[PDB]
């Protein structure tokens, strides 16, 4: 029982990992999500009003893009943390 | 030992922050070690009724200690979740626990008119309005739990500081008349 | 259960088109997510109700036999 | 190993503390064993104090790192020497490393257009303070797990040597 509270606080920690706080290795990665999942189982006055629109409007999409990119490494660790 | 152990547990709930959803995991389980405890004093000590002894008012003082603790938590975390829209802030609480607590401040913040068109044009009108609400809600759940982090931050030098001085009220009668004779 | 394309111009279209999709395929992840959730619920209702008559069966059957041969002897 | 659980699991004190239950249960298992006497006190019962303070000991220091890691980014401002101390000096002792290297309609959309892609960055702004306190709170609770280690290796080893090199006399008449 006790090894199985050190495990399930190690599964706990690969769950939890954030890309802020550490960086998914690549060998790992594939370690964990490929093999061994296999094995267990004019035009400018126009422009004057629009350019803080269009600035704006590519900020927003940046920041969606941002946040999915976050979101997927989440995701990846978690799958770590099942396999 | 265990005893003084305990007590100083107590308090340290009031160090906990709400957001983490562990404060009463912490203040029941230590009472729960009490309880335990429990068994282990009336074990070890006599079962005398003619008077009440030191270790046995120590003991109740520990347990009073430990629920109203477990009291005080449950009416900070009810004042971290109240909800704007249903509860108000009332003035007096906001004058007595944001405007009149400056002592530590390490604190802050105490021609194309087609339907398709019109319509996107309303929808991003509304998603702004949408987030500006959102905001608006956000600002007075924070005042709530500034509030009830005020009060955390009393309530933790409340409570060691009577988790000592009952400690030697209790002890220190007996030990300086020891220490005189 | 007028003319004016230009190289940000066009970021802007795309990464809108970008969003639209993004909160589709969410919505429909999040709604496979919904079907089980709908799963987990009923056999929670499934088992409230078998737990409750097996509690109800287990009270009865263990001390019935004595109660009623106390009730006749 | 609680200082190895993450904060955002929330297990913190559900670990800690019912060690501290268990150790109470010990207690009790013991109640009914040793002498009563007061001329001294039972290596085993120094073992078990030892042991209890040790929990106390971690149970406060996961509060702390808890304070930490909630710590509202808004309402409490980093000093410049936490940021000093805890970001840029002890990582690097400590073998972490962060991986952050550091028309009337239209007029309305336009409008309306900034207002979202301000509040974003006031967003991004609040999670960077945010992560900051965060990495603070993972540095100190890996400062934490060491001495908590060192303490732990310490104490047992001196109470174990005590007890293991108690041996009976060779003679009966010193
Ligand atoms: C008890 C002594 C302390 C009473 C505090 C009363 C004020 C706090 C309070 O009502 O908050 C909670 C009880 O907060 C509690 O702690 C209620 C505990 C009542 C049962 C105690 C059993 C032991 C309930 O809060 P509320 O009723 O939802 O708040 C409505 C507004 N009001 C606070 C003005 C009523
Ligand atoms: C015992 C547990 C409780 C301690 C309380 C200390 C004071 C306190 O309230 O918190 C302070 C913690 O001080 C900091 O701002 C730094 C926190 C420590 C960071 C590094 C830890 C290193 C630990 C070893 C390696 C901050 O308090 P505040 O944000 O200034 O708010 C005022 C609080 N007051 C009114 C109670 C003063
Ligand atoms: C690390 C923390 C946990 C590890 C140790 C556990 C504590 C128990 C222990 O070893 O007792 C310690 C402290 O015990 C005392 O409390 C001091 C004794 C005086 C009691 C009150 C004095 C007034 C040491 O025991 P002692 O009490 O110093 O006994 C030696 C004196 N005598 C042998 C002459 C009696
Ligand atoms: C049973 C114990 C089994 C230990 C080995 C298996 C788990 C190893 C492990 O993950 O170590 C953990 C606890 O590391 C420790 O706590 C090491 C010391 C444990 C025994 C202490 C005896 C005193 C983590 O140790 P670490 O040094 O933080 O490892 C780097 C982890 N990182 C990449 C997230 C930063
Ligand atoms: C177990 O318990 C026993 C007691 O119940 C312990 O026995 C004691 O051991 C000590 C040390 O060996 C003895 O003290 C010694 O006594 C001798 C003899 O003293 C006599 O002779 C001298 C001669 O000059 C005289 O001056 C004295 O007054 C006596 O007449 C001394 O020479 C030594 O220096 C020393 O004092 C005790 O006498 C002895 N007690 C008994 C009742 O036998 C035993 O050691 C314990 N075993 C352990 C701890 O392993």
């Amino acid at each position: 029982v006790t090894m199985v509270v050190v495990i399930c606080v190690i599964v706990l920690n690969i769950h939890f990992r954030t890309p802020s706080t550490h960086v998914l290795s690549e060998p790992v990665k594939k370690l964990f999500l490929e093999t061994l999942p296999e094995i267990l189982h004019a035009q400018q006055e126009l422009f004057s009003e629009l350019k803080p629109a269009v600035d704006g409007a590519n900020f927003i999409v940046n920041h969606m893009k941002d946040q999915n990119n976050y979101n997927e490494e989440k995701d990846c660790w978690n799958r770590v943390a099942r396999t | 030992i265990p005893c003084l152990l305990f007590s100083f547990l107590t308090g340290l709930v009031f160090y906990l922050p709400t957001d983490s959803g562990e404060k009463m995991t912490l203040s029941i389980s230590v009472l729960l070690s009490l309880t335990v405890f429990l068994l282990v004093i009336v074990e070890l000590i006599p079962s005398t009724s003619s008077a009440v002894p030191l270790i046995g008012k120590y003991m109740l003082f520990t347990m009073v200690f430990v629920i109203a603790s477990i009291i005080i938590t449950v009416i900070v975390i009810n004042t971290h979740h109240r909800s704007p829209s249903t509860h108000v802030m009332p003035e007096w609480v906001r004058k007595v626990f944001i405007d009149t607590i400056p002592n530590i401040m390490f604190f802050s913040t105490m021609l194309i008119k087609h339907p398709e068109v019109k319509s996107a044009i309303e929808g991003i009108k509304y998603i702004a309005e949408t987030m500006k609400s959102d905001q608006e809600s956000n600002n007075a759940a924070e005042e709530w739990k500034y509030v009830a982090m005020v009060m955390d931050h009393i309530l933790l030098a409340v409570f060691m500081l009577v988790c000592i001085i009952g400690t030697l009220a209790v002890f220190a009668g007996r030990l300086i008349e020891l220490n005189q004779q | 259960m007028p003319l004016i394309k230009h190289p940000e111009v066009k970021s802007a279209i795309e990464g809108i088109k970008y969003i639209a999709e993004t909160m589709k395929s969410d919505q429909e992840s999040n709604n496979a997510a919904e079907e089980w959730k709908y799963v987990a619920m009923v056999m929670d209702h499934i088992l409230l109700a078998v737990f409750m008559l097996v509690c109800i069966i287990g009270t009865l059957a263990v001390f019935a036999g004595r109660l009623i041969e106390l009730n006749q002897q | 190993f609680v200082f190895y659980l993450p904060p955002d699991a929330g297990e913190k004190m559900g670990l800690s503390i019912f060690a501290l239950l268990t150790l109470t249960v010990f207690l009790l298992l013991l109640a009914d064993k040793v002498p009563e006497t007061s001329l001294s006190v039972p290596i085993i019962i120094k073992y078990l104090m030892f042991t209890m303070v040790l929990v106390t000991f971690s149970v406060i220091l996961s509060v702390v790192v808890l304070n930490l890691h909630h710590r509202s980014p808004h309402t409490h401002q980093m000093p410049l020497w936490v940021r000093q101390i805890f970001i840029h000096k002890l990582p690097l002792y400590l073998g972490l490393k962060r991986p952050k290297p550091e028309p009337p309609e239209l007029r309305e959309v336009v409008s309306s257009i900034s207002y979202i892609a301000r509040q974003l960055q006031e967003q991004e702004d609040h999670d960077v303070l945010k992560e900051d306190w965060q990495f603070v709170a993972m540095v100190v609770d890996r400062l934490f797990l060491w001495t908590f280690i060192i303490f732990t290796s310490v104490g047992t080893l001196v109470i174990f040597l005590d007890a293991t090199y108690h041996l009976p006399p060779a003679d009966p008449f010193p």
